[PDB]
């Protein structure tokens, strides 16, 4: 099986002073509310990301299928920016969080993995049905279902998310009904 | 109903205001010619029936176009609506919206709503 | 004598106040938050920065540094300084 | 709210108070004074007047929110008021709290 | 204008009628409190109407 | 914290008890419970157990005054739907309800189900889903030794 | 000569004041909050005991 | 309110709008219309601004006006900056008292004044 | 005492108020039920005093009161409660 990337999170930095109220009016497309966050919300319909917008000019893209999607949403986020008159830049930017989806198709038995690694998953029936599995080699955290389904997320990098599934793939063979 | 409201209206503004004339030293016949005046421009644009009228980092711009003109949004041909929202949902690119005490101007005619529901999709 | 909510009532009340209502805002318009501690010293001299802090949503930390540049708090002799208007 | 200052019946009402001021027979802000009460009496009867509740359907083609107050551009909305259906190609909506 | 002018000193004799209140106790410092009480609504909606002369 | 810690004592006792009751007395919602106990396991390093329905059962049994043949005939069709997983990854609380409404309506002292729903602090209409899901293998999950008032085939359905 | 019954409710009159003095304590604090307030939580069971 | 014109605080305002502008360091003689047309006080209404020049701008106790223009009330020495070393040479002054407070505003940045006054023989006591 | 006088010290109680919201509680009928000994499962066995020396037991009664409460917002409007066996 092979995991599906959900979401790319990527931080860019303009590294110019942005002013909120005139970004958001300029722009179109941008709702602020400044009471619930100082990040201005710009979206674009080509690629379905989120863009949050402040003084700083940090700017981070959330909601990405692919890791060139952002950077390209990032880019057109920026160059309208640099149209409403702020220089735009970028400055290091960096995918701080790689999200993939994928179903094994065989159900799970969430008791069987607990008894064998329960420094290694941690589960509470209800506080939530979903089992939850950290390993120590790969840094992600893996979710677990009786249905199979399996939510790899906060990987640094695309290749952490694939081994960490193959990693655990024998286990829930081992642990299929 | 919508035109009586609007001449109701009228009738209180110039009642309300009649005291302020007078501590300014205003004449009132001058109160009652702002009256006639504000009724008179209705007449004279038809738009609602009266009751007186009947009487690298360099490069960014390589990227170019992806963006919707700013100039599309305003063209003053827009119908216009005034409305409160009571709240406003948004789910994914998914819009509802909750309206109340609204009045709709579409096809040169004013609709009023207690509540309204609006989906839209972005 | 025993019971099964999933949360105390009094503390799901706060929370929906909390969401509802959100007590101050960002630290924007120094200008017009100036112009209403005018406002509140033509009113009164001495303004008690708690009254203050009702009236302007800044932030209580940028309004005393907006405070600090056009008064000076006094204790009056009773301590519990409150800010007033500076003579100069 | 001073949206309702920005409607046919307001804007009306407005130029008029400007040609008194022009002609000198109202002293100048008497006209700002006659906007304030405006918006008080306009917001009354909009509150307690009744009217028809209504659904529609729509595509949002931008959003802006500012100082609390929700701008809409509605491109291909069907609004549908009784048995009557209503086609419009552009249509904008303001929406103050 | 010359009977404005003694109009406004009739308003001079209702202050005089509300010194007399004034000693008696409230309408004084109810009518200031009223405007301040206007003058945060009106803020609130300054900030509105340049926003709506921005959008139409 | 003190609520968190609590709800691991438990676990480390091998007597759980349920987070809605630590909520009863805990001002603290249970998301932020449970939040803080998960960051509590971290800090002591402490495994993690599963919860045993019979501990649960003993008690919402009681409240309902239920007699000890009925208790122990619920506590029976629970540990078998488990085992069986005639219910998929379904908390013990939800499951233990409706093996209470079955083994009650069984029996002459039947409960209704939204009473049972109150003391065990499940939703009604989960307890009805859970039991729809058990109610063809209901004479299967009952105990060879128990007396029915009411038989599993004329049991009412909900 | 004193009964065993009285000597035990002058007791519990003592009780049962600490146990009012509690439950004001504990509603003064959920009025400050202004979130809402609870009889249950304000009476202490432990001093009555 | 005892006596007042227009918006609250509108008079204290355009003394602080004369400091500002000098410590920005733009300097030019402002008539009292003036000063109302560039903070965008110019339609305050004729009552207001005859109340602000026959009450307002007497009632302020250090307002100084140098004949047809007033001088801002705060600060009635110009902010030079420069001859700060003649006043530490004289110590029976002590400097006439040199605040801080009132340096960085003049014409250069904390950070810069910092950088100059460790170089500088001159030093800084704060009690 | 057990009958009579524990509901005469509740019943001559003086109502406590704390406000400005004001909330009233008032302690009224006492209901008193046979003793109790709670088990580590938390199910209640009935106390024996023969079995209460051997565990070191303390022989003793819950007690419970009804308490109503009521609560004025200062906008005229009251809110009762019915709190019953606390």
């Amino acid at each position: 099986i092979v995991p599906q990337l959900q979401n790319i999170v990527s931080t860019v930095n303009l590294g110019c002073k942005l002013d909120l109220k005139t970004i958001a009016l300029r722009a179109r497309n941008a709702e602020y509310n400044p009471k619930r966050f100082a990040a201005v919300i710009m979206r674009i319909r080509e690629p379905r990301t989120t863009a949050l917008i402040f003084s700083s000019g940090k700017m981070v893209c959330t909601g990405a299928k692919s890791e060139e999607q952002s950077r390209l949403a990032a880019r057109k986020y920026a160059r309208v920016v640099q149209k409403l008159g702020f220089p735009a830049k970028f400055l290091d930017f960096k995918i701080q969080n790689m999200v993939g989806s994928c179903d094994v198709k065989f159900p799970i038995r969430l008791e069987g993995l607990v008894l064998t690694h329960q420094q290694f998953s941690s589960y509470e029936p209800e506080l939530f049905p979903g089992l939850i599995y950290r390993m120590i080699k790969p840094r992600i955290v893996l979710l677990i279902f009786v249905s199979g389904k399996v939510v790899l997320t906060g990987a640094k990098v695309r290749a952490e998310i694939y081994e960490a599934f193959e990693n655990i793939y024998p286990i829930l063979k081992g642990f299929r009904k | 109903t919508v035109p009586k409201l609007y001449r109701s209206v009228i009738e209180d503004v110039i009642n309300d205001v009649r005291d302020i004339f007078l501590d300014d030293g205003v004449d009132e016949q001058v109160l009652m010619e702002l009256k006639t005046l504000w009724e008179n421009k209705l007449m004279q644009s038809r738009a609602v029936d009266g009751f007186h009228s009947e009487e690298e980092e360099e490069p960014l711009n390589s990227e170019d176009d992806v963006s919707d003109e700013e100039g599309q949004e305003l063209f003053d041909t827009e119908n216009v609506v005034v409305c409160q929202y009571d709240k406003i949902h948004r789910s994914k690119n998914k819009w509802k919206f909750h309206l109340k005490d609204g009045i709709m101007n579409l096809n040169g005619r004013d609709y009023i709503f207690s509540k309204a529901i609006g989906d839209a999709e972005w | 004598t025993n019971y099964k909510p999933v949360a105390n009532h009094q503390y799901n009340i706060e929370y929906e106040r909390k969401k509802k209502e959100d007590g101050k805002r960002a630290r924007a318009d120094k200008q017009h938050v100036l112009d209403m501690l005018f406002s509140a010293f033509e009113k009164h001299q001495y303004y008690n920065l708690k009254d203050l802090v009702d009236i302007t949503k800044q932030p209580v930390v940028y309004l005393k540094e907006i405070l600090k540049e056009i008064g000076v708090q006094n204790v009056k002799g009773i301590h519990k300084n409150t800010w007033e208007l500076k003579p100069e | 709210y001073q949206l309702y200052r920005n409607t046919t019946l307001g804007n009306s009402l407005q130029e008029s108070l400007d040609e008194l001021i022009q002609s000198q027979q109202i002293t100048p802000q008497l006209a700002l004074q006659v906007l304030l009460q405006f918006d008080k009496a306009i917001n009354a009867a909009l509150a307690q007047r009744v009217r028809n509740r209504v659904n529609f359907r729509g595509s949002l083609n931008t959003y802006r929110f500012c100082d609390n107050v929700w701008t809409f551009v509605l491109n291909d909305v069907e609004f549908r008021e009784v048995t009557e259906l209503i086609k419009v190609d552009k249509v904008k909506i303001v929406a103050c709290d | 204008a010359q009977l404005k002018f003694f109009e406004q000193l009739d308003q001079i004799e209702k202050q005089r009628k509300d010194e007399q209140e004034r000693e008696i106790l409230q309408l004084r410092l109810k009518q200031k409190a009223k405007e301040m009480q206007q003058q945060e609504l009106a803020q609130m909606r300054q900030r509105d109407a340049n926003l709506t002369a921005l959008a139409a | 914290i003190a609520s968190a810690c609590l709800y691991i004592a438990c676990r480390q006792e091998g007597v759980p008890r349920t987070f809605k009751e630590i909520c009863a007395v805990s001002r603290i919602s249970k998301k932020e419970i449970g939040r803080c106990f998960k960051l509590i396991l971290k800090a002591l390093e402490t495994s993690v157990d599963l919860i045993t329905t019979g501990d649960f059962m003993s008690r919402f049994c009681s409240n309902l005054c239920l007699p000890k043949q009925v208790q122990m005939a619920a506590t029976h069709i629970a540990r078998k739907a488990v085992e069986l997983d005639l219910v998929p990854g379904r908390s013990p609380i939800s499951v233990a309800a409706a093996a209470i409404y079955m083994a009650s309506q069984a029996s002459a002292e039947k409960r209704t189900q939204k009473e049972i729903g109150d003391i065990a602090g499940v939703a009604d209409v989960t307890i009805r889903q859970s039991y729809r899901l058990i109610y063809p293998r209901a004479p299967d999950l009952f105990p060879t030794d128990f007396k029915f008032d009411t038989p599993v085939d004329k049991l009412p359905q909900l | 000569l004193d009964l065993a019954g009285p000597l035990l409710a002058f007791l519990f009159r003592g009780m049962f004041k600490n146990l009012l003095k509690e439950v004001r304590i504990y509603a003064q604090k959920f009025i400050d909050r202004g979130k809402d307030f609870n009889l249950e939580l304000a009476i202490k069971t432990r001093i009555i005991s | 309110s005892g006596s007042s014109g227009y918006k609250f605080g509108v008079l204290a305002k355009i003394v602080n709008y004369m400091k500002t502008r000098h410590q920005r360091g733009d300097t030019h003689p402002l008539t009292l219309d003036e000063i109302l047309d560039e903070t965008q006080h110019l339609d305050i209404g004729l009552k207001q601004k005859q109340w602000l020049m026959t009450e307002a701008l007497v009632n302020n106790p250090k307002i100084e006006v140098i004949d047809g223009k007033y001088a801002f009330k705060p600060k009635y020495n110009v902010r030079d900056k420069k001859a700060l070393l003649r006043l530490l040479d004289q110590h029976d002054q002590r400097g006439l008292g040199g605040i801080l407070l009132e340096d960085i505003e003049e014409a250069l940045p904390n950070s810069q004044k910092a950088v100059k006054a460790l170089g500088d023989q001159i030093l800084f006591v704060n009690r | 005492f057990i009958q009579m006088s524990v509901q005469r010290i509740v019943e001559d109680a003086p109502p406590i108020d704390l406000q400005p919201p004001r909330y009233l509680l008032k302690f009224e009928q006492i209901y008193l039920s046979k003793p109790t000994h709670w088990e580590r499962d938390g199910a209640p066995s009935p106390m024996m005093p023969n079995e209460a020396r051997l565990r070191n037991l303390t022989y003793s009664a819950p007690l419970y009161v009804d308490i109503t409460k009521t609560v004025i917002k200062e906008g005229e409007e009251q809110l009762q409660t019915q709190h019953q066996k606390t």
